[PDB]
């Protein structure tokens, strides 16, 4: 009766472009077509890969086809939306193993897991996955395959302004991201086939469980400065990170999954141009929702009088900027030397803000030569 | 005395300390000590009053005919009153000689890691050292009342038992005080007769081989009773000499009776604070002893006792100045003591934060700041996106109006590499002061070089608007110093603009070429003005539309307001 | 030198600075400057190194024959030194003369307002006022040093332009900085010609009428090459006189090269500190003129142009101090700087701070101290509930075996109105010590009055142990201010007692009538010395069964550990 | 069909009786068995006395058939067990009316409402509800009356180890806490005919929910040394409270119903020890059915090896002790001058905790004898 899995665990219609998965811009576009978008398994297919790359499927020896068959039933609960479908989910799923799996100029590395490839033989280039165990990972991987799970579409603020039963249930906090967690992990233990995490202790469950739903819980946007405060009071004052601390550990995965969460406007302009219209198309449909209710449509979200750029370009510079000079002005972001630094990351993020600065010069300009 | 010079076109409180001998070879040949001190304590007064409101600039005409000061230098007195109350000299001072007068910069004295909050010329809080009665220099009085603050008064540990010590042949500060304090209650002494104690923590002794005695006890008693009570108690005997020898001084009766009360007169009009629940007094005993050689009086010994006081006790008031209104005044005790012993606010919200925290500007472009954020980004037509109109509702009906205005605002802006205007419908009001009608609008452009200028349009031809734009432009300056926290040497330049119908020209009045300044006051640094006037807007709670960070955003997120205990 | 005094019955570092004269009207009339002088260093350099590291006692022989200092006094080129070091003397110092010894008490130097972590005899960082170059003392070298840190390096603004400023013959510090510009590179100077400008914040000038001037270059310009370098920049000129006429000195040729060999000797033995990502060196460079008369050479004139740096340049090492295990050594640069720059952690999570807020203690009784708990109530027949037998798990398995410990401990606590003991296998790897098998146990008493007691029980007929228990006492002494943040004055006494089968006394050793204390070492506070106790076992990483507040009602609420970096 | 109300709407039987209402040791056990206790009606009849005494029926315009059909449904939804019923509702409504409408000797009073009686004389004498206005003492009232609705009877960590469907849906964070603000609010908006706040703004409404929710949450003793480090760190250190501020003033209704909450040794010996068997007597259920599961019982939950007495003094040492502490220290305790203030509140706080001392003592000193 439930959802068990697809008959044959991994399929191998999409080797040649899994190979492609150790850059930052991974076509992600061309492996949904690439599998049969009928169904829909690229989340069970991309969670395969990575974590027989990391080697986590022998240092807790968890079942594959308990895994396999978890996942495959997450998949399904993601909705049939725009942007917070099973497609963002493998995204975020990507963007985290890249930023705790390679090479970071300047790092010191001290139960641990590196890459596949990494390629070791410097003492200047430590990886992230060398400062965090195993279980710290697992848990962050987990967390970000089941983030958006089961989305209404809406956002928060129309949860909570239009009394939803949602919102009255968790009391108007965090209406959503206590949803994610809450309906994926019962999903878990809803059956027995399900429980890939068999070879685990009761304290080892306990702390794992711990880390999952505290990440999944970091991607909520209304806690966004917050976090960015606190984790610059611990990079410009303190010691710096001290990754012999738990607490400090916990910060960093918080903010590597709240960076991954909001990565559109870091990749290359074809991916955050599609990304982009996929996230205002979800908005549009709640300014139908929303005017055939009364409430006046927000901001961004009327279909008729659209402001693309106006959004993009308020996003970059109030959220997404200042979480990469942050993360960045920790010694964290993923790089390299010039024989000073080079950063892949950072310099989309330049180039797609200036892009959509023109797109708001012609279009004020143009417009106050037609209205005089 | 002290005046403030209010014939000045300076944009600055201008103190006017009269005529001032000036010259290392001119002080120090003076041939006139009474007047000397009395110039150097007129210099001091006033570099410290400025020091505490806002900044501003010091005055003084030479008075010696021929000085030049590059072959001449200030002088020594002079220099070394400027190194006491301040750390470091170049930081705050500027010296410059403008023809018959000579002109002293003076920074704004700023929150530092010693954790004083203002100046003082002496705090007056004597204590006692191991046999000299010395003055608290400003971080031991900062750390004598911060913890008689922190325990509402003083702990004492009155003898609830003697400690069952060994019994062995010992000597301490207690011997001393012991001795004394039966030397105390001795009703006659021996002419010349030896003592068995010397002076130390808790015992002075005075020869004061005076004829009158009562006008030096007027002036040396309050300093010693100031010791004494700040630490442990002691006693004090008048009428010894230097080598232990008791010899009293010739003195008829009816003369002890004055100084008796001139001693309780004095003693009673020292000031005192308290930080406790009762309020007592300065407790204390006088007492007079004959000397008699073998069976005649020779003369008397006055001793006097001061006991250990439970909270402060000053010699005199403390000596730290301010300029109120105008006629620098004294700062008063409860004053004094107000900034010596409480802190700033320091509210600084999560979002506040990250509003500052963009400011770290490490060797890297560090770009997206967020005070410098606007949603129209096209004025001035023939340019790039480099001047920021911030308020971008009042910026827009002004410009809407005003036909000449606008083309004015673009053709001033053009020699600007970076900055920001912030326009105001009256920047007088912002400040916490009065409005005049008259004014159209006002702005302050805020650039990388150049420092803030404040522009004052108008459209009357029967005024001249130098007393509003020049009273506006001090007053912005000592509060981004005093409030906003900017901890560099800033002055406010200003121009008056003529805007009659059908024209934008007549630019009425041009401070920057009017008024000299030292080299360093020309260089701003843009983002710390932009902190600084964010946060004295704050604290004056006229922050409304400056620094845009539209909202439109953060109502799809649904995060709060800015800051405010309005939510 | 200074040794540590190991041959001593004291619980406390013991120095032994030698021989010292004492008595005020004693130094006074002593006929050798050099040997007052370094006796005078002598005891600073001990008292500097106490304040460090714990506290202690110095000791120093009676020079003079017949002192009492109940009639002479200590002196006062001491007390002078005394009042440097610290503001308030009487709150660290204790002086005691016992028999033939001269003794001084010294306090733990404890964090305060100023912001200080160590005391510094000098910090040997010159500046530059407006015309002398004075030491930094301790509260500027620390806003010096703290600024540099926090902007990585320091802020010039070289000549990225000059300031549009109006055109008005005007006098600044900068004409004389621009006249000396041009004597620097003048090729020649006339004898006894006049100069255009004096000494100011960039210009010095010395006469120096010495046959040698090598021996006098060697000590005086390493502290005008400093304080130059550490604000501005400038030059100094050797071979003038007071009047500002030029004349140089008799120096013949072959000897410059040599001056110019020892210039550059000495300035590049001083020491230096960055705080930025290079490492340069410090810029100048020296010149040599001639002072011809008319057609014959007179002499020659030094010229010596120093370059503002970018950190720190010391004239010496930082004259601070410390003992390390014994024999008193300086601290390093790189360790004296770490003080002045760095913080400590305070973490003081939310569980920890209502375990100290209850010693709040205004004048009401406000009961329920959280660091005074116990589940067993019932120790001690004879008695009420006022001893608490802290880890309650040794305290017990101690007390079943060894038939005679649990009634000795009775008969012990009888005489104290409410104190807390705890028990220990070990006090000596509590304090990261080495530990020896034949102790049997350890306690701490922390009563009232009678300050803290360790009693080292053992059952061996062989040693004394004399040298376990006092050198734990003494580690424990230190750990308590070092660490706990205790800042009274306080002694650990100790007792050791022999405990073989079949019988409890024999006590082999009382410290407490063996040594003499000042009068305020006796009374401790109690709750300060808890609260001190819990954060040295904390950092120690040893807090783990003292201060019980058992968890049994915490885990039926859920709430978490007390405090680590493991949950 | 839904639960509406009783009838006759303000019943009398219970007169003479309220009007001893005003004192600290309300006999609320005798108003229980004086109403038929057969059905329980009490947290109905013991709100509407309150609320007519502060004058809130009129300020706000709450119509009364509306008011009592909605907190009879409340009191309904109450659990019929040993602790956590409606009577224990109903004491922490009380508590809190008293310390906010009762003398406080030296405070400084500045839409108000004061209680009825009040007898306003003095100028030394002010309380708490001079410096907070109506609304937040409204919601202080409403948080009150539903703060343990529908209690299961177990404790936050036997949901939480256990597993149990309310803790993995509310992620193990406050897992009654949010239940109860939850299950009251969704009851509320549930039926038109109970709301009783109707005549409110949209801005009012919404800051109503959210003080109410917030006092709700304030309730978790897992959170305890939390709010206490808070409390102190603004009446030691800061300006005092500043009645102005809107922060200020909400951390002291989160202390005022923190107080309330647990106030059972405070009272009288004789209610303090009803309270007590009623707590215990909860407890022991718990291990009941926590030992048929093969969980090891928890401390004092052994109804075998009960220790009723060092739970009691370990409670009012770690717990109530501190708690007063900070109230007492911030000068908000209701008492009287001595003609030096005297406390009826702390001092049975201070018999209370000597009487479980004696009851330690004997019963370790009786318990050596016998075991040698
Ligand atoms: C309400 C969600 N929203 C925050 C303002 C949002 C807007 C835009 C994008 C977005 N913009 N550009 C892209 O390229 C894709 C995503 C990251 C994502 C989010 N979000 O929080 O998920
Ligand atoms: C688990 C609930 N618990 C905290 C330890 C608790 C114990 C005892 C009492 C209690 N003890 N004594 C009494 O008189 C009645 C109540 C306040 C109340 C609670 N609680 O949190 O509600
Ligand atoms: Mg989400
Ligand atoms: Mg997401
Ligand atoms: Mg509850
Ligand atoms: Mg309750
Ligand atoms: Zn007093
Ligand atoms: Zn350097």
């Amino acid at each position: 009766k439930p959802i068990l899995a697809p008959e044959p665990l991994v399929m191998d219609n999409l080797d040649s472009i899994m190979e492609q998965l150790n850059t930052w811009n991974f076509p992600i576009f061309d492996l949904v077509e690439n599998i049969g978008r009928k169904c829909g398994r690229i989340l069970s297919q991309v969670s395969y890969r990575l974590f027989e790359d990391m080697g986590l499927f022998e240092a807790f020896k968890i079942p594959i086809r308990e895994f396999m068959n978890y996942f495959h039933a997450l998949e399904i609960g993601y909705r049939d939306i725009p942007y917070h479908n099973r497609i963002h989910a493998t995204d975020v799923l990507h963007a985290v193993w890249y930023l705790t799996t390679q090479p970071i100029p300047g790092l010191s590395t001290v139960g641990y897991v590196f890459s596949k490839t990494y390629n070791v033989t410097d003492d200047k280039y430590g990886c992230l996955s060398g400062n965090i165990p195993a279980l710290e990972l697992m848990a962050l991987y987990v967390a970000a395959a089941m983030h958006d799970y089961d989305h209404p579409g809406r956002t928060n603020a129309f949860l909570v302004a239009t009394s939803a039963p949602q919102a009255v249930l968790y009391n108007d906090r965090s209406v959503l991201e206590n949803h994610h967690a809450a309906a994926a992990w019962n999903l878990f233990m809803s059956r027995p086939e399900y429980n890939f995490l068999i070879n685990l202790d009761h304290v080892e469950f306990k702390h794992f469980r711990f880390l999952v739903i505290e990440a999944i819980l970091a991607t909520d946007l209304k806690k966004h400065f917050d976090f960015v405060a606190k984790f610059n009071g611990k990079v410009n004052d303190d010691v710096g990170i001290d990754w012999t601390n738990e607490n400090d550990r916990l910060l960093v995965c918080q903010m590597c999954i709240k960076l991954a969460d909001i990565n559109g406007p870091a990749k290359c302009k074809e991916l955050h141009l599609q990304w982009t219209d996929g996230i205002v198309n979800e908005f549009y449909e709640q300014g139908d929702e929303e005017a055939s209710l009364g409430l006046p449509i927000s901001p961004f979200m009327d279909r008729s009088a659209p402001q693309l750029a106006n959004l993009q370009e308020s996003f970059i510079s109030h959220i997404v900027g200042p979480l990469c000079n942050s993360y960045d002005s920790a010694g964290l972001m993923p790089g390299k030397w010039v024989e000073k630094i080079y950063c892949q990351i950072t310099q989309h993020l330049l180039q797609n803000h200036k892009m959509w600065k023109k797109v708001i010069e012609e279009e004020q300009r143009l417009a106050g030569i037609e209205n005089q | 005395n002290i005046s403030v010079d209010l014939e000045t076109n300076y944009a600055e409180l201008v103190l006017d300390v009269g005529r001032v001998t000036l010259g290392e070879n001119s002080r120090k040949k003076m041939k006139d000590c009474k007047l000397r001190k009395k110039q150097n304590e007129s210099v001091s007064r006033a570099m410290c009053a400025l020091l505490n409101s806002g900044g501003g600039v010091i005055k003084a005409e030479i008075e010696n005919e021929d000085y030049s000061y590059t072959k001449d230098g200030i002088g020594l007195d002079l220099e070394n009153s400027f190194s006491n109350i301040l750390l470091f000299v170049p930081e705050y001072l500027d010296f410059m000689q403008n023809g018959n007068y000579f002109l002293i910069f003076v920074k704004s004295w700023s929150l530092n890691t010693s954790g004083l909050r203002i100046t003082t010329l002496s705090s007056n809080l004597y204590k006692r050292d191991i046999t000299s009665a010395k003055v608290m220099n400003a971080t031991a009085a900062l750390e004598f009342l911060k913890d008689m603050k922190k325990t509402r008064g003083r702990l004492y540990l009155r003898p609830e038992l003697l400690a069952k010590r060994p019994c062995v042949d010992i000597q301490e500060e207690n011997n001393m005080k012991a001795l004394a304090g039966v030397f105390f209650d001795r009703t006659e002494l021996d002419r010349k007769e030896k003592l068995t104690f010397t002076e130390s923590t808790h015992v002075e002794i005075k020869n004061f081989s005076t004829e009158r005695l009562l006008q030096r006890i007027k002036e040396i008693l309050p300093q010693y009773v100031s010791a004494f009570a700040n630490t442990d108690g002691g006693y004090l005997f008048i009428g010894l000499n230097e080598d232990k020898e008791i010899i009293g001084f010739k003195a008829e009766m009816s003369d002890l009776d004055d100084l008796e009360r001139e001693i309780e007169k004095s003693i009673r009009k020292m000031p005192v604070h308290h930080f406790c629940m009762e309020k007592k007094k300065i407790n204390y005993s006088c007492k007079f002893l004959g000397v008699y050689d073998k069976g005649s009086l020779c003369g008397y010994v006055c001793a006097l006792r001061v006991e250990r006081f439970c909270c402060a006790v000053f010699a005199k008031e403390p000596d730290s100045w301010h300029v109120k209104d105008n006629r620098v005044m004294q700062l008063t005790r409860k004053e004094w003591i107000q900034f010596m012993v409480e802190a700033e606010p320091k509210f600084s919200s999560a979002y506040e934060e990250v509003i500052s925290q963009i400011n770290t500007s490490l060797p890297a472009p560090h770009s997206w700041p967020l005070l410098e954020w606007q949603r129209q980004r096209h004025h001035c037509p023939g340019l790039s996106g480099r001047i920021t109109y911030t308020p971008e509702n009042l910026c827009r009906k002004l410009f809407l109006q005003h036909e000449g205005l606008k083309q004015l605002i673009c053709e001033e802006m053009s020699s600007v590499r970076k900055g920001s205007l912030i326009f105001s419908r009256s920047w007088s009001v912002d400040l916490g002061l009065q409005e005049n009608h008259k004014v159209l609008c006002d702005a302050l452009l805020i650039s990388q070089d150049s420092p803030p200028v404040l522009y004052t349009f108008h459209m009357v031809q029967d005024e001249e608007f130098k007393g509003y734009s020049t009273q506006t432009a001090l007053t912005l300056k000592q509060k981004l110093a005093k409030i906003g926290g900017y901890t560099k040497k800033v002055c406010v330049m200003t121009k008056i603009f003529y805007l009659s119908p059908e024209g934008m020209t007549s630019c009425q009045y041009d401070l920057r070429s009017q008024v000299i300044y030292p080299e360093s006051y020309y260089f701003t640094r843009r983002k710390y003005l932009l902190k600084a006037l964010f946060k004295a807007l704050k604290r004056l709670k006229s922050l409304r539309d400056q620094f845009s960070f539209a909202e439109n955003l953060y109502q799809i997120i649904g995060i709060d307001c800015f800051q405010k205990n309005d939510k």
